[PDB]
């Protein structure tokens, strides 16, 4: 019942850099915590017990500190392999309790997506359903407001979303979003817009086209 | 070596049975305890319960409290996890993990590498493929919307791996039908739209093979 709050969610960090991540217990646990690694498709990696003992094998780049309420995981200067995501676990009683885990992705520069908006395709349209798709890509950083509209006006609830991991190459997201109607609905309108939202653009890009006449 | 092994991922329909394992190798199995852990998709890590292999003496979280029964065998080193009435909300990724007692705290020192159980009331379906082609510049982007299946994954590549270089296949998300979808794009230079372009999706589950050309219109 001891809840488990890191600090923060996410961090962008530089090759090179100090890393610090927080941990605070709902109550005392004294030096029962616990740090975690994870990367994208495999399992967890132990790395601090006990607040500050350093794992057998784990590098020493990697530290804690801290007792009672407040635990600090810090990584000295940070290296490539170090992007993942830590999770703290606080030992003191059952049930074991994991905090909501912290990922640390890459700063680069900002970059603004190019924008792409796809039509419905006629061998689609046949099944009797609309899709259509808007691309963001290779953007940074991850923070993007994408919003359909249909004949100017706003949509909700008919869309979905996803977005890439980090790229390898230029450490940018990309991201897609897809607006699902029937084809009955989609031939009734005409302007299908994508309007994107993003740090690196002065003001929102709209990409569109109209149905028909494309 | 110290090593936790599980079985293969599980996609089941609600209401069916499960036991999934774990095996240890390289250490005294009745002398370390076992628990198990669950991470749903895009989720943080949950403590489901625990067991000492030697009496089989078991430790749950309230939350899982009820809901399943972890079990062990040390006859052959293996630990279970198992449910006698899946529900779809049971879907996601089962960690064991060794407990190693240090620094007077139990720490999960070694894991196993997981075991995937999807739990559906969809049936084996393979993919529908639509074209994703700009309306009638600089780059220029084009794609294949790979529509309605189950379960994951499809593998996508594009011109039968020969084009790799900037393409991107999306994550897929789950439909409210129950179906997945997923997008795959790439970026080429405009003044190429000459070449062809032709998305190969491969679905093993349902034994299933998609080729959709592209066209520029
Ligand atoms: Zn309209
Ligand atoms: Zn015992
Ligand atoms: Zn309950
Ligand atoms: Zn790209």
């Amino acid at each position: 019942d001891i809840q488990m709050t890191q600090s923060p969610s996410s961090l962008s960090a530089s090759v090179g850099d100090r890393v610090t991540i927080t941990c605070r217990a709902s109550q005392s646990i004294g030096l029962y915590l616990a740090w975690y690694q994870q990367k994208p498709g495999k399992a967890p990696k132990l790395l601090i017990y006990a607040a500050s003992s350093l794992q057998s094998g784990v590098p020493s780049r990697f530290s804690g500190s801290g007792s009672g309420t407040d635990f600090t995981l810090t990584i000295s200067s940070l290296q490539p392999e170090d992007f993942a995501t830590y999770y703290c676990q606080q030992g003191n009683t059952l049930s074991y309790t994991f905090g909501q885990g912290t990922k640390v992705e890459i700063k680069r520069t900002v970059a603004a997506p190019s924008v792409f908006i796809f039509p419905p395709s006629d061998e689609q349209l046949k099944s009797g359903t609309a899709s259509v798709v808007c691309l963001l890509n290779n953007f940074y950083p991850r923070e993007a407001k994408v919003q359909w509209k249909v004949d100017n006006a706003l949509q909700s609830g008919n869309s979905q979303e996803s977005v890439t991991e980090q790229d390898s190459k230029d450490s940018t997201y990309s991201l897609s979003s897809t607006l699902t109607l029937s084809k009955a609905d989609y031939e009734k309108h005409k302007v299908y817009a994508c309007e994107v939202t993003h740090q690196g653009l002065s003001s929102p890009v709209t990409k569109s086209f109209n149905r028909g006449e494309c | 070596e110290v090593q936790l092994v599980q079985s293969g991922a599980e996609v089941k329909k609600p209401g069916e049975s499960l036991k999934i394992s774990c095996k240890g190798s390289g250490y005294s199995f009745t002398n370390y305890w076992i628990s198990w852990v669950r991470q749903m998709p895009g989720k943080g890590l949950e403590w489901m319960g625990r067991i000492d292999p030697s009496d089989s003496y078991t430790n749950y979280s309230p939350s899982f409290q009820g809901h399943v029964t972890i079990s062990a065998d040390k006859s052959i080193s293996t630990a279970y996890l198992q449910w006698s009435s899946l529900k779809a909300s049971d879907t996601a990724m089962y960690y064991c993990a060794r407990e190693l007692y240090q620094g007077y705290m139990d720490t999960f020192d070694s894991w196993g590498q997981g075991t995937l159980v999807t739990v559906s009331s969809a049936s084996t379906k393979g993919p529908s493929v639509f074209p994703l082609a700009p309306c009638s510049e600089s780059t220029a982007a084009l794609g294949c919307l790979v529509k309605d299946y189950f379960p994951e994954p499809v593998t996508v590549s594009w011109n039968s791996g020969a084009l790799t270089s900037g393409v991107h296949t999306f994550p897929a998300v789950l439909q409210s039908s129950g179906l997945y979808s997923l997008s795959s794009v790439v970026t080429v230079p405009s003044s190429s739209l000459t070449k062809t372009y032709t998305c190969n999706v491969d679905h093993k589950p349902s034994n299933t093979k998609v080729d959709k050309r592209v066209e520029s219109k």
